[PDB]
DNA sequence: CGATCCTCTCGAT
RNA sequence: GAGAGG
């Protein structure tokens, strides 16, 4: 269920950069930790926000209606 | 090489072939098919017969609705779960009227059906068919 | 124990062995019935020397023979004498008791009675060993010695 | 646990048959002092007959089930000192798979059946998403067993690590005992699945006073997420 | 398959360890008093002492076992054919009466009909020989907490007992409305809202509740998390 | 955050750690028998009620 | 004890006395059959048991794959393929003592130092 | 367990635990730490429910 | 420590031949066991002791 | 005739 | 009645 704005813990925008780490790892098939550090998600706080997270909404777009 | 022994980390190959092939609820749905597909048949063979109405072949529809003021049709879990309806099937059974002569087809009711089992819509749904049909994947 | 005369370590032995319930079942390894009807000749070839004593310082064909365990009779403070002379004390003139010496390799007693008499024995065996208190008091299964 | 299986239920009547066409005694023409070394046969608790040279009955009786030509749910057990083959066909026998261990080359000397190329056809399968866990088990690599047959049976828990040889040690490695035992028929498939749903969300539970697994596992069924798509 | 008829045979040792003269009896069912264990064996018709021995020892050497075997013998002396050993349970009629346990009542599995009585005196044998072997402190006592020794029943097994029932309770709605034709129409709904309730209810004992069927089979699912 | 309490960041809860959403639903029918006697699905006012 | 059977009935025999010769002889009650006893012996009871101890010493006992296996040499045969077991009398005071089957011989032997055997 | 042979007395046999919490416990380790950790909480569940009567 | 760990290593294998010597020697029939008390009961006595000094 | 306390929620008659 | 909480 979407990306969130925002890193929990210190603030930092990371809703910007989900679909650019997509294609890190699909299109330049890069490794999780080179394309977090490429995106510039230099601590661990910003690290687990974006290679933890599921997109079920992307399961949740599947419905028909 | 082919024949060589497998190590510690090849276990789970064999641990998704399982699984792949029997998901995580099978003695749910074993239990289960195994009652409509032989036990069902064979409790309609064991006393059955009169003084002469004999019981033959049983058969399980698939679920379906009886609609008050309204025509029979495919009931899926998705509406039975909304409506407050009982996903069943109906049961049908072969009834001979043998009458003596020297001596000297009928509806028996609504059996309930297990989700994801043979009877069920959703046995052989696709992944497209599922959403379509608003049940979770 | 007696305020002595309780640093005593034999002395507490002594008390356990007088209070612990022993009955003649604890000390057996197996009862026998044989047919031995010369009661001064017999027909078991160890029981020979037995035989030669118990004479100085009528019976029954009957031959109820007893083997006893030699560490028992050891943790138990009990000598054959002891155990034959209890025996002795139950039916007094109604059976006749011989028993092996403390020393003799095997530990045995062999007993007899003072028509229908292949039963009578049967049911005395049981008498002596479930019904019979060697030395002890009733109730009291097991007793130790403790620092 | 995760793998586990219920027992659904056979017709024994086959079974009977065939025992009494591969050998086996009726009752009815027993005489103990003239049959002394026999062993009695049981289909559901119902004692049959017997059998001299139970070892060849029960060779025969494996190898099929092992093929399919016996249903692989039903249970077969041979207690060797007691003299009894006991066999269970009934429903609600809780049983488990496990790797079969036989001789290879060399009559000592074990090894499983599945080799690395099972494991590549399993895995061709798996990229194709051919191979599946029924070839496992009706070309006899796999075979599932209930409490009753586990009885009989000596099983490894690693291939490796339980079977290669013998002829330094990392001090942070967890200590484990050693073959000790080399008579193996079996071998546990991963032992992570004596454990159930709950208790396989635990993080090294192998590192947790065991109550606390327990208590995870209450809390586990409490957690918020998305409990399903729809 | 086929009813479930329910009787427990207990083959019990009488007299305790230190005790002389042991008995085996066993219970039958709808028999007032407890069998004696040869008394049984004669009205299967395995009448000679060595034969009923030969039911129950295994091996010829085994003195100690048949040593246990002798009250038995002796208690069941007075009876020396199948006849009297059947007329002992339970005029003439009472022969019968007595005949029928042994084919119906006792051990029905293995068999409920006539011509089996080797396998039943076989197995009562077996049970003997299996309580001899403990009480001569040769085997433990049996582990009543063997997971081997347990079935778990699942909804198959479950619905088949309702089904079973309910289907009866049709077949006898059937009869009667075929005997009052003294001079189409089958009741669906029995099994339709039987099942229902069953499912619907924790109670698996048809609308009674008596029986403690009701204990929580069929429990509302939970859907908290998808573990859960 | 002694005995078990635990000191949860504010910040971090704006930016939506932790937070859910909850459903309830809630479920009526227009009764159960009556031939004649329905009840009904409507807004009540007055009418001696 | 080791008793016997009326050769005609198969039913037990049960003893009786001469008094006039002073001898043993076993009586059938189902008929006139009497034989002599071998052995004066007529019961024996046994409360220290070493019966049952070696038991369940068949051929196929060591293809049991959850026996386990010694490294000690058959003292008839020089064997060191043997199966080993405690004693399978099931009471309290028993010993722990080991019971070896050569799977070479059939030979059975004992880890005791104390007590021999005569099996 | 049937990972071990017939008439075994030793100490992994019978329930010793020679791993810590660190090191990790083994599949034989963990369900005999598991059969001690249940007898635990089967007597908690009891000496509540028996003490609260005594109390009473 | 390394050499801690070391010392607890070889502090569990001597208590694991304690348990060797007491079993080899239970099963040569050497072990008397005092009175009052089982050759079994002596034996499984010994060998928790040995197994909870080894923890402790 | 006994079989912890209190607290919650749910479904069904 | 079941499921749960300390
Ligand atoms: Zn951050
Ligand atoms: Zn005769
Ligand atoms: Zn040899």
């Amino acid at each position: 269920m979407i990306v969130p704005v925002r890193c929990f813990s210190c603030g930092k925008v990371v809703g910007d950069k989900w679909e650019s780490y997509l294609n890190l790892l699909q299109e330049d098939e890069l490794d999780e930790g080179t394309a977090l550090s490429r995106l510039g998600l230099k601590r661990y706080c910003c690290r687990r926000m974006i290679l933890t997270h599921v997109d079920l909404i992307e399961k949740f777009l599947r419905y028909n209606p | 090489d082919e024949s060589a022994p497998i190590t510690a980390e090849d276990s789970w190959a064999v641990i998704s072939a399982f699984f792949r092939e029997k998901g995580l609820v099978s003695q749910q749905l074993d239990s289960f098919n195994q009652f409509v597909d032989y036990t069902l048949q064979d409790i309609i063979c064991e006393d059955s017969t009169l003084i002469e109405i004999s019981f033959g072949k049983i058969y399980v529809t698939k679920p379906m609705v009886n609609e008050s003021d309204g025509v029979t049709h495919a009931l899926y879990p998705q509406e039975a779960r909304l409506r407050n309806l009982t996903y069943s099937s109906g049961l049908f059974v072969d009834v001979k009227k043998r009458t003596y002569e020297a001596i000297d087809k009928v509806f028996i009711g609504r059996l309930p059906i297990m989700l994801r089992s043979k009877n069920c819509y959703l046995s052989e749904a696709t992944e497209s068919d599922l959403y379509k049909l608003k049940e979770c994947p | 124990l007696e305020p002595g005369h309780a640093a005593d370590q034999e002395q507490a032995k002594l008390i356990r062995s007088a209070i612990e319930h022993t009955t003649l079942k604890s000390v057996t390894i197996a009862s026998e019935i044989y047919y031995d009807p010369d009661p001064r000749s017999t027909v078991i070839p160890e029981d020979e020397e037995i035989i030669q004593l118990h004479f100085s310082l009528q019976q029954s064909p009957w031959l109820l023979r007893l083997e006893l365990d030699r560490a028992a009779m050891n943790d138990k403070d009990l000598t054959m004498g002891q155990v034959g002379e209890r025996i002795k004390q139950t039916f007094k003139n109604d059976l006749f008791v011989i028993w092996s010496e403390d020393n003799d390799e095997k530990l045995i007693i062999r007993c007899r009675v003072v028509a229908e008499e292949d039963h009578m024995l049967k049911k005395i065996e049981n008498t002596m060993l479930e019904n019979i208190t060697l030395r002890g008091v009733e109730n009291i299964e097991r007793v130790v010695m403790m620092k | 646990s995760l793998m586990s299986c219920i027992s659904v239920g056979t017709d024994p009547m086959p079974i009977i048959t065939f025992l009494s066409e591969w050998g086996m005694e009726p009752l009815e023409d027993y005489v103990p002092h003239q049959s002394p070394d026999a062993t009695r046969v049981f289909v559901n608790g119902v004692w049959h007959g017997v059998h001299r040279n139970p070892a060849r009955l029960m060779e025969t009786l494996r190898t099929l089930r092992r093929k399919g030509d016996i249903n692989p749910e039903v249970s077969m057990i041979r207690d060797i000192r007691e003299k009894e083959l006991k066999i269970f066909t009934d429903a609600g026998r809780v049983y488990r798979p496990l790797f079969i261990v036989e001789d290879d080359e060399s009559l000592g000397h074990k090894e499983l059946k599945v080799r690395k190329g099972h494991i590549a056809k399993l895995m061709a399968t798996e990229y194709q998403d051919e191979y599946t866990w029924s070839s496992l088990l009706n070309e006899g690599l796999v075979e599932y067993i209930d409490a009753e047959e586990e009885e009989s049976i000596l099983i490894a828990m690693q291939p490796e690590d339980l079977e290669p040889a013998e002829a330094d040690v990392d001090p942070a490695k967890r200590i484990r005992v050693s073959h000790h035992a080399t008579t193996f028929t079996h071998c546990e498939i991963h032992p992570s699945m004596i454990l159930g749903v709950a208790a396989s969300i635990i993080p090294f539970p192998d590192h947790n006073q065991s109550p606390r697994n327990t208590y995870q596992s209450a809390m586990g069924k409490q957690a918020m997420g998305v409990f399903l798509t729809n | 398959k086929g009813s479930r008829f329910i009787s427990t045979l207990q083959v019990k040792l009488y007299g305790r360890e230190g005790s002389s003269a042991r008995t085996i009896k066993a219970t039958l069912p709808y028999i007032k008093q407890d069998i004696p264990i040869v008394i049984i064996f004669r009205a299967l018709g395995i009448i000679p002492d060595g034969e009923i021995l030969e039911h129950i020892c295994y091996d010829v050497n085994d003195w100690q076992m048949l040593e246990m075997l002798k009250p038995c013998v002796e208690d069941g002396f007075v009876i020396q054919d199948r006849e009297t050993a059947l007329d002992f349970i339970g005029k003439e009629k009472r022969i019968q009466y007595a005949k029928d346990i042994l084919q119906k009542e006792f051990l029905p599995h293995i068999t409920q009909l006539e011509g089996f009585e080797s396998r039943k005196a076989f197995f009562l044998g077996y049970m003997i020989n299996r309580l001899l072997l403990c009480a001569l402190d040769r085997k433990d006592q049996d582990d009543r907490d063997h997971f081997g020794k347990k079935r778990l029943d699942l909804a198959g097994p479950l619905l088949a007992q309702l089904f079973k029932t309910l289907f009866k309770k049709l077949t006898k709605d059937i009869f009667r409305y075929m005997q009052r034709t003294v001079e189409l129409a089958i009741n669906a709904k029995t099994i339709t809202s039987g099942l229902k309730y069953a499912l619907a209810t924790g109670n698996w004992g048809e609308q009674k509740k008596a029986m403690s069927s009701r204990a929580g089979v069929s429990q509302v699912l939970n859907r908290y998390t998808y573990s859960s | 955050n002694q005995e078990d309490s635990m000191i949860m960041n504010q910040s971090s809860i704006d930016r939506g750690l932790f937070r859910s959403l909850f459903f309830r639903s809630y479920m009526d029918q227009e009764k159960k028998y009556g031939m004649s006697i329905t009840e009904t699905f409507e807004k009540p006012q007055r009418t001696n009620t | 004890t080791t008793f016997r059977f009326c050769r005609d009935c198969n039913n037990m025999l049960y003893p009786r006395e001469d008094k006039e010769n002073n001898r043993l002889l076993f009586e059938c009650r189902t008929c006139s059959y009497v034989e002599e006893a071998g052995s004066p012996l007529v019961y024996r009871h046994e409360l220290i048991t070493n019966i049952g101890e070696t038991a369940g010493v068949v051929q196929d006992i060591g293809s049991d794959p959850t026996l386990p296996r010694s490294d000690r040499e058959c003292p008839k045969c020089h064997s060191r393929e043997n199966v080993f077991f405690q004693s399978q009398q099931r009471r309290k005071d028993t010993s722990m003592v080991l019971f070896f089957v050569c799977l070479s011989c059939s030979h059975i032997f004992t880890s005791d130092q104390k007590n021999k055997r005569t099996q | 367990l049937p990972h071990f042979s017939k008439d075994d007395y030793s100490p992994e046999s019978k329930g010793f635990v020679e791993n810590s919490y660190l090191r990790g416990l083994t599949p034989q380790e963990f369900f005999f730490h598991a059969m001690g950790g249940r007898e635990g909480l089967i007597d908690t569940a009891v000496k509540t429910a028996e003490t609260g009567y005594i109390q009473r | 420590d390394g050499p801690t760990m070391r010392e607890i290593t070889e502090t569990i294998a001597e208590a694991k031949k304690k348990v060797l010597d007491v079993t080899k020697e239970a099963q040569a029939n050497l072990l008397t066991a005092k009175h009052g008390m089982t050759l079994r009961e002596s034996f499984e006595d010994n060998v928790v002791r040995f197994l909870n000094e080894a923890r402790d």
